[PDB]
């Protein structure tokens, strides 16, 4: 029993990362197959993150301006080119540890696992959630850019995320693995703010759910209630609504446990409106929002990889 | 506090 | 910036990770070098597990009962011991991914990095303290048992965890790698319960330094104690006491934010008598304890 | 509830 905030094993991912120094600067970069996936901004100097003009900064680079080193060996770049806000530079060797793997934009409210890593060396491993506001609260520091993110499915890599920059309010953006933002940030010393952030209902349901499954259950109660009279309180307690896809996705877990997914809704309506006095769940005073019902069944279930 | 890429 | 439980990259120990099999009982095993380290208990059958001897379970095995699967190849069983509550199975081929490492035995108040697994392949991994009452809050199932923790330093993997069994009220028990349990308990169904549990002073403090790092401050006052008036709340409030090791270990945390080991005790005191009126610290509504002085230098800035 | 070996 029990229930802990669960990263992916890290392995398939850590013999993907390589240190990409452009000059002065170093961040780390993605290598799969004959590719390295790097942020742009390994280009610039401190004088130019402000307003930098990549095209115009990366015309004056050739492939021998860029150092590629996966640990004690030295990757030849044959060629570079720019994809938005990645880098892609084409070496001369295929990544002998290129697991199976697949480019993934997610969606906000969808978990993963980070690789945090400084000068190619992985550092370390912890789980995420993409913010309704298209941020994560992670945990970086300056080097950090090109950590990714990923998911795992039986054999298979999922990459869902490269890091780019932290915002003033110490939150985090980047992009997906094609070079786009998530949100509407952009990779400039620029005055940028994250929008209002909300609570992803779904998943507070979820780990009500995991609560539940593991013999914590002192909020369930006999009431009930609607789906838009649930979305008012949700909406005053600055939750996201809850769309009946959401109640779908939910669905093995009310089957798992025999509570209707309103039912559920009535147990977390009147935690929002009394507090939780005292009480925990899971050993949390607050509403946990970054586990999805997927991770919940992942994590019960004892899935391995 | 401005915007940093780390 | 940025604060999250933060673990180790599991690879290294991934290729460690083997399954044994004795009979129809299933768990995992610790391949390094060419020994494979697991729970005695593999040799137990469903009812050899309320009250087990395990020399005459053990009398009773020969080399052949050991199944060992590492990935797809079943390595050969030439030879085994018993050491405390671990099984030290010698087999034929010596793990080429072996790492460097040692075997430690940590202190309660410390922290390790956990590699889930079942039937020798990994599920997840997450960071545990080792309660002041020697268990862990894990997140464990049947098959998890032989599943390790660990601090990678370097690149040396300091292994100081092997995952035993789960406690009545859910929380876990294991042993070193030298099968030594961490606290009273045994490897057996027998009654069993963990003593009362304490907070990890030290952590929380590091922990409010973490915050401190990451701009949150308003936990902070103009107040000062001294350690003996400190440790008569930290005990009404089942804190555990702050000696002069911890304020020594402190130290570095202390001179990076400016702020005085004892004046950060000010600030909790306060905290600990006033609760924290709906308010947060690094996300959290409660204090959290399972941060080491050493994991907030690891993760923040300098 | 016994304690649980795993």
């Amino acid at each position: 029993s029990g229930f802990r905030k669960m990263a992916f094993p890290s392995g398939k991912v850590e013999g993907c990362m390589v240190q990409v120094t452009c000059g002065t600067t170093t961040l780390n970069g993605l290598w799969l197959d004959d590719v390295v996936y790097c942020p742009r901004h390994v280009i610039c100097t401190s004088e130019d993150m402000l307003n930098p003009n990549y095209e115009d900064l990366l015309i004056r680079k050739s492939n021998h301006n860029f150092l590629v080193q996966a640990g004690n060996v030295q990757l030849r770049v044959i060629g570079h080119s720019m994809q938005n806000c990645v880098l892609k530079l084409k070496v001369d060797t295929a990544n002998p540890k290129t697991p199976k793997y697949k480019f993934v934009r997610i969606q906000p409210g969808q978990t993963f696992s980070v690789l945090a890593c400084y000068n190619g060396s992985p550092s370390g491993v912890y789980q995420c959630a993409m913010r309704p506001n298209f941020t994560i609260k992670g945990s970086f520091l300056n080097g950090s850019a090109g950590s990714v993110g990923f998911n795992i499915d039986y054999d298979c890599v999922s990459f869902c995320y490269m890091h780019h920059m932290e915002l003033p309010t110490g939150v985090h953006a980047g992009t997906d693995l094609e070079g786009n933002f998530y949100g509407p940030f952009v990779d400039r010393q620029t005055a940028q703010a994250a929008g209002t952030d909300t609570t992803i209902t779904v998943n507070v349901l979820a780990w009500l759910y995991a609560a539940v499954i593991n013999g914590d259950r002192w909020f369930l109660n006999r009431f009930t209630t609607t789906l838009n009279d649930f979305n008012l309180v949700a909406m005053k307690y600055n939750y996201e609504p809850l769309t009946q896809d959401h109640v779908d996705i939910l669905g093995p877990l009310s089957a798992q446990t025999g509570i209707a997914v309103l039912d559920m809704c009535a147990s977390l309506k009147e935690l929002l409106q009394n507090g939780m006095n005292g009480r925990t769940i899971l050993g949390s005073a607050l509403l946990e929002d970054e586990f999805t019902p997927f991770d919940v069944v992942r994590q019960c279930s004892g899935v391995t990889f | 506090r401005e915007p940093m890429l780390q």
